[PDB]
């Protein structure tokens, strides 16, 4: 994936973990307002492999790594009806489950019979089963290592998106930290971009100067 | 080309589809190459690219690199404009002292000529007079001077007695400001030409790159000394953007009016033909 | 058809 | 300065407290403005900033770019303070005649000898001892053609006596090509030392623009004619991929074992330097 | 408002702006995570003059400047009262706008009194008209500085929010707008602290050095 905006000579590529330092603030902030006003705004431009430009749908943009909140109502959707997808890859088991249900719905429905007042009831679903279970991705995060990691593994489960991109996070992470960030990236194969107001020493990243010249660094 | 680019603004400039690609945080513009005659870099805070500049100088553009006080610093010579140049370089040693004594006589004629005629139209008799005098008298070798003597009395007629050449004044910076633009076109007129633009017509002891495009530039100085002379009064910036207006504004040449860089293209060629040929005719710019 | 094109400040 | 910075690589220029800033993808280095002498860039790819441009015309220093093909195109020319390659152009121009001819006829020499002493690497006796005995019978001003005479001699041997310069086949077009890069290595060695390759050793044909270059790298041609002999059987882009890798490959010098890049520029130098001084001495390069 | 922390050796106050600037990594990291978990963490401890501990509902925290949602019911409800009042404060503006809405009330009654059935209304007042009229801050075409400056704006109208904390929020901002956004606090005498992981020049802030020692910096 490559990314193009008008201060740029070229577009530049963003393959796995990506370091964008900007030494300039008032391109700086209006990079970040260019990414959130992106669907409004069409000078930044981002390019994939196939040439052709993505919806800001596509796009994922965090800035507030411990204010990003994991559990959501569409990741809630995406993931009961990949574990009902699952359950129902196997005919067995949701033959069993069904055979519960069943005998749960009989015990109930009896209980109902035994009451004075009338009672209807429609019937038990899995995926009303998991709703009652509260499945969802684990919210213990210890620190924002962990939480930026989480991050990474909801972006590489989510298929949608094709670019994850974090503004000013390298900060809250140490040097070795930012090591483990980039080398996790790298194995997850997933495309993360950041934006730096400055430079990082010891981690190789793309510095764009105050002349607007983009030059490589490590 | 028939367009001169002026950049003053910070942006990245490159080199896409035969385009010249102008890219600022604000808005982006392509200019074809073809259409592109001079480019000229105001501010320091430019990028471009090295393929760019090859681009331009497969294509024959003129660069100009200014400074920061936005005066031109620097231009870009190609070494080899055309194959001819390789050919005309024993020409250029083969040429006589006759030929480029008399060649300069002549151009030094049209510019006190053309001194006298704008003298003329500034309804001045005994200063015309006296600079046709001086036209009439100009001899071989110029023993008496009479160049340097109708320049004198040029700029201390025009400007007043208490002006001069070595002053810092805006006037002579303009003046000096004009002479650099009109001769980094000759100087680029010569390398299209291809002759050595090192080696001058007149005197074969100074050593100088721009001593020819000089003796070849020296006519059209008055031009530059008409929109000096009605701005004196304005601003350095404003005398500034009246000079860049002589791009834009077309002069009579003999044969019918052309614009300033088809009059300095053709009077070059006619200059050098005649320099190899050895006087056949001489191009006559009048105003 | 411009003669003199200015990108910048306009003067 | 001293150091000559060449820039090969795609990598982006800054100026930044008197001190130049260049950065690559590898690594970042920073480099004194003193300390430069000459600034040269190999490829199409390097950007450039033009504040570093007027730091570099304040400092003097020749800027040299280059196309794709590497050959030197167009060179920074200053209004003020010129560099003194300029100054030396000159010397160039009063070369004499008898120098020329020397130094014509040393790498004629060294050619003929180069030739027959690969055809001797080659355990042909009689070719070898026949393109020797030319060498011995060379003399000034080529009446007897043996340099054209041990031509035949040399191809003939090599590739076949079917084999000929005039006809077009993929051992024609190899040699053309790496007489093309070392006409843009030399040629580039040449704009370094700023003498004009249009003016050229040989004096009955000037036809072509890199005769100055072309006339020096002629000493060093047979080690290309050694590898298309080598890999004649291959396809021309194998060819291509052999005679791309003699800038890797390390050849021996009259002093040390050395690069070629760094042997040319020494050849070159005292090329130079004799033909200004009057032939103090003649370097010569021996397979 | 003084915030403590146990690397301080005393309770710091925290008046107007507040520019606090942590030169470590860990604990600055540490820090905005007790930020967020404050009700749960009992390290990072932010009293007022009465010595009462706040509550994170009165704790206002703030990271991302674009992704807030200034836009709530409470705020322009807020805000819809106060151009009442700014409305009111007028008598000559508040009469025409009476006179106004009487003639639109007049044709309307006509309108009912046309109609066959039988037909009551109340009246058409300012709020009414404001709300019909969907006034509402626009954050869309703003800029970063633009968007700070509209959560300064409106800090005043949120009741319930003690203290206002930036979290690496003077990044974005230039020296000069910094300048702007110290000396619109001192007005608006609201409370902001702003957490940095670098010192920024120019401004008063207060440094903590990788040794943990708090001191005043005038740049
Ligand atoms: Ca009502
Ligand atoms: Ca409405």
């Amino acid at each position: 994936m490559k990314i193009n905006f008008s201060l740029l000579d070229e577009p530049m590529e963003v393959n796995l973990g990506t370091v964008l330092v900007i030494e300039d603030v008032s391109v700086f902030a209006q990079l970040v307002k260019e990414f959130y006003q992106y669907d409004e705004q069409s000078n930044l431009t981002i390019f994939d492999s196939k040439i052709r430009s993505i919806r800001s749908s596509e796009l994922l943009l965090i800035t507030d790594i411990l204010g990003y909140d994991i559990n959501t109502s569409q990741v809630l959707k995406l993931l009961h009806t990949d574990i009902v997808s699952q359950l129902n890859d196997k005919p067995e088991v949701r033959s069993e489950i069904d055979s519960l249900v069943s005998l749960i719905t009989d015990i109930i429905m009896a209980e109902c019979i035994e009451n004075e007042l009338d009672i209807e009831y429609d019937e038990i679903t899995l995926l009303e089963l998991i709703k009652a279970l509260g499945v969802r991705i684990e919210t213990k995060s210890c620190t924002v290592f962990e939480k930026i990691f989480e991050i990474l593994q909801i972006f590489k489960y989510l298929v949608k998106k094709r670019i994850l991109v974090f503004v000013n996070s390298l900060s809250y992470f140490s040097k070795d930290e930012i090591y483990q960030i980039l080398e996790y990236t790298k194995l997850s194969q997933a495309d993360v971009l950041f934006l730096e107001p400055r430079q990082i020493e010891g981690i190789q990243q793309f510095i764009l100067d105050k002349d607007y010249i983009l030059m490589p660094y490590n | 080309g028939w367009r001169t680019v002026v950049v003053n603004i910070h942006s990245k400039l490159s080199y896409k589809n035969n385009h010249l690609i102008f890219r600022n945080s604000y808005k982006t513009e392509m200019i074809h190459l073809s259409e592109i005659d001079i480019l000229l870099l105001e501010t320091t805070d430019i990028v471009l690219t090295t393929m760019l500049v090859k681009r331009l100088v497969d294509e024959n553009i003129l660069v100009i690199f200014c400074d920061d006080k936005r005066l031109p610093t620097a231009f870009l010579t190609p070494y080899y404009a055309r194959h001819d140049s390789s050919l005309q370089i024993a020409r250029q040693i083969a040429w006589k002292e006759n030929v480029k004594c008399e060649v300069w006589t002549a151009i030094i004629a049209q510019k006190i000529l053309n001194q006298s005629y704008y003298l003329g139209e500034c309804s001045f008799f005994e200063k015309s007079q006296s600079i046709m005098e001086l036209y009439h008298g100009l001899e071989r070798f110029d023993p008496s001077n009479r160049e340097g003597h109708s320049a004198r009395i040029y700029f201390n007629t025009l400007f007043g007695n208490d002006f001069t050449r070595e002053s810092d004044n805006d006037i002579n910076a303009a003046l000096d400001y004009g002479y650099t633009l009109l001769l980094s076109m000759f100087a680029r007129e010569v390398v299209v030409c291809g002759c050595m633009t090192q080696i001058g017509l007149k005197h074969a002891n100074q050593f100088n790159q721009f001593n020819l495009a000089s003796d070849i530039m020296e006519p059209f100085r008055p031009i530059i000394d008409r929109i000096v002379y009605q701005n004196r009064h304005n601003n350095f910036v404003k005398i500034k953007k009246e000079l860049f207006s002589i791009f834009s504004e077309t002069y009579l040449y003999n044969g019918k009016e052309m614009y300033l860089s088809n009059i300095v293209s053709d009077y070059t060629k006619k200059v050098i033909k005649a320099l190899n040929q050895l006087g056949e005719e001489i191009p006559e710019f009048r105003i | 058809e411009e003669r003199l094109v200015f990108l910048g400040d306009n003067y």
